[PDB]
RNA sequence: GUUUAUUAAAAACACAGCACUGUGCAAACACGAAAGUGGACGUAUACGGUGUGACGCCUGCCCGGUGCCGGAAGGUUAAU
């Protein structure tokens, strides 16, 4: 579904308040953005759907670490 | 048969690509019936406007006894073919000799 | 994020310095075509003795290596002889591939990639110039003049 | 040609059919027809998404060949059907090689012309070239939008674009809309004006014509009640309100182009 | 021809035709929190909407108001 693959970042509910206070159920939906990372350890090209604090978390620790952790949550990469 | 002074012009570049097509422009009448009976290239020479932004074209005379037919087909490449730049076919009497 | 080098660089390095960098240019083209790592508080342990002193010289060795894969082709000419059109105006557009096998013919292996065609895709017959990636500063001269059949 | 009906009977009074001796009297070729469902408007979801849509005749869709994808053999047309998909007749081609193929009848042809396809044929009509060997100030129909896509404009009876400009690898095509458009120069495209150009001089006559042509009614907005269109209800025909569509959106002069990653091909929008 | 099944069959609705307007094709519009479908295996002589309703003679003046379309030099003008 809309679910960032790498940090979990399920899309929330909330309540839209207008300047008259009144309430309006809505959705809010995470920056998804499908990516092809290169792997020099597959030495390949794999594709996931991730958003951007996941961006900057596959840029902070390596890729070959959130693979490991995606296979110990047992999904697809 | 009838008697056309066909007089057409090339780029100034490609006096490199004029001679040959001649001889095919010979293929082209007496492989029918058609007799060339003059040739007189007055070669790259001054333009008084600049057609398509050139001056000195390469002039080429070619007078011809030939059926009207093979002429409309020569016409036809004389659309199309893009290094002839302005060509005229004019019916004459006879066919002539001298510059 | 900021870098550890690899090659020379194109513009922001010079085999051994570290230049904080927008993370597009690490994610998209530094890092996965093989010319710089994020340095990630430990490759600079990598990197201070043993790559900077070993891997270096081998690049610029492999760089002189480059340079004899120009050297490859003793003429740095080219004539293909493709069918062309009836005087001028050629009868296909000669190709990148076409003008690979012609070169690895007799000549320089290089990657289709390495092929560039300064001129176009030579869409007249005449006198054209050709050159060869060869390195990201130096270059083939090979020159092409194809001919109507 | 186009000839009247004699008004023997109101349906028959105003009349002006298209009547035409060179159209094949005959069942069409078998091997390139397939079923045709027709659909009455309905997605997957099964409702009405396009109204006036439905009912008519059964027909069978005629595989017509518009990539023109076999080059350098020659081909000669035996015979022209007509076809109810579309608005132009169409032709059944016969190659050299053995093949027999659907086209886009263009404007001058007949049975026996000959046809050749290729980067190399000639400038005749009928002809498929790229849009570099084609000169300027022509006039082509069948016009592809990306190489090797098939064809998109110019495909109705009696339609033809006309070549303007070249600027290195783009094409300057005037559509026939009015627009002005870059194309790219390789994409095909076959010279000529489409045939069937009488197309547009037949009257239909009568109410079941427009009937079984595969259109159902249309219902004004001022008959309709102020829940089914906003032009509703009225105590005898009062409208005072700005001519909308029934979802909201003020039709009647309002643009709604809202493409914003192809308005680098428009040199010109229609005006 | 169709319509208030079960008090209203008509001058109402539709209709062929006419005009305006949107639509360059991953078309507009529609059903779809999306994929995708219908439009359409059609491509501006085509498609969607709006009005009037064959055919004959025709459709005048007003752009102040609201709407629409084009311009943006200038005032006003949100988040950051």
């Amino acid at each position: 579904s809309r679910v960032c693959q790498v940090t979990g970042k399920r899309p929330v509910t909330g309540n839209n308040r207008s300047h008259a206070l009144n309430a309006t159920k809505r959705r809010f939906l995470p920056n998804l953005h499908s990516h092809r990372f290169w792997v020099e350890s597959e030495k390949r090209f794999v594709t996931l759907r991730v958003s951007a604090k996941g961006m900057r978390v596959i840029d902070k620790k390596g890729i070959d670490t959130v693979l490991a952790e995606l296979r110990a949550r047992g999904e697809k990469y | 048969m009838r008697h056309y002074e066909i007089v057409f012009m090339v780029h100034p570049d490609q006096s490199e690509q004029v001679p040959g097509m001649i001889e095919r422009y010979t293929a082209a009448i007496t492989g029918a019936e058609g007799k060339i009976h003059r040739l007189e290239d007055w070669g790259r020479r001054q333009l008084a406007y600049p057609i398509n932004k050139l001056h000195k074209a390469h002039y080429v005379l070619m007078n011809v006894e030939a059926p009207q037919e093979v002429i409309d087909e020569l016409e036809t490449t004389f659309r199309f073919n893009d290094a002839v730049i302005r060509s005229m076919v004019m019916r004459t009497k006879h066919a002539v000799t001298e510059a | 994020m900021q870098v550890i080098l690899l090659d020379k660089v194109a513009n922001l390095g010079s085999l051994g310095d570290q230049v904080n960098v927008k993370a597009g240019y690490a994610r998209n083209f530094l890092v996965p075509q093989g010319k710089a790592v994020p340095a990630t508080k430990k490759n600079i342990e990598f990197f201070e003795a043993r790559r900077a002193e070993l891997e270096a010289k081998l690049a610029e060795v492999l760089a002189a290596a480059n340079a004899r894969a120009e050297k490859i082709n003793a003429l740095e000419t080219v004539t293909i002889a493709s069918k062309a059109g009836d005087e001028g105006k050629l009868f296909g557009s000669i190709g990148t591939r076409d003008i690979a096998d012609a070169v690895t013919a007799a000549g320089v292996e290089v990657a289709k990639s390495e092929v560039r065609l300064p001129n176009g895709v030579l869409r007249t017959t005449g006198e054209h110039e050709v050159s060869f990636q060869v390195h990201s500063e130096v270059f083939a001269k090979v020159i092409v003049n194809v001919v109507a059949e | 040609a186009v000839v009247k009906c004699k008004p023997t009977s109101p349906g028959r009074r105003h009349v002006v059919k298209v009547v035409n001796p060179e159209l094949h009297k005959g069942k069409p070729f078998a091997p390139l027809l397939e079923k045709n469902s027709k659909s009455g408007g309905r997605n997957n979801n099964g409702r009405i998404t396009t109204r006036h849509i439905g009912g008519g005749h059964k027909q069978a869709y005629r595989i017509v060949d518009f990539k023109r994808n076999k080059d350098g053999i020659p081909a000669v047309v035996e015979r022209l059907e007509y076809d109810p998909n579309r608005s132009a007749n169409i032709a059944l081609v016969l190659y050299k090689d053995g093949e027999r193929r659907y086209i886009l009848a263009p404007k001058g042809l007949k049975a026996g012309d000959q046809i050749q396809s290729g980067v190399d044929a000639a400038i005749k009509p009928g002809n498929t070239l790229p849009m570099r060997n084609i000169p300027v100030g022509s006039t082509v129909h069948n016009v592809e939008m990306k190489p090797g896509k098939g064809g998109q404009l110019a495909r109705s009876a009696g339609t033809y674009v006309q070549i303007v400009a070249r600027d290195g690898a783009y094409v300057t095509l005037r559509l026939r809309s009015g627009e002005m458009r870059k194309v790219e120069a390789d994409c095909r495209a076959t010279l000529g004006e489409v045939g069937n150009a009488e197309h547009m001089l037949r009257v239909l006559g009568k109410a079941g014509a427009a009937r079984w042509r595969g259109v159902r009614p249309t219902v004004r907005g001022t008959a309709m009640n102020p829940v089914d269109h906003p032009h509703g209800g009225g105590e005898g025909r009062n409208f005072g309100k700005h001519p909308v569509t029934p979802w909201g959106v003020q039709t009647k002069g309002k643009k709604t182009r809202s493409n914003k990653r192809t308005d680098k091909f428009i040199v010109r929008r229609r005006s």
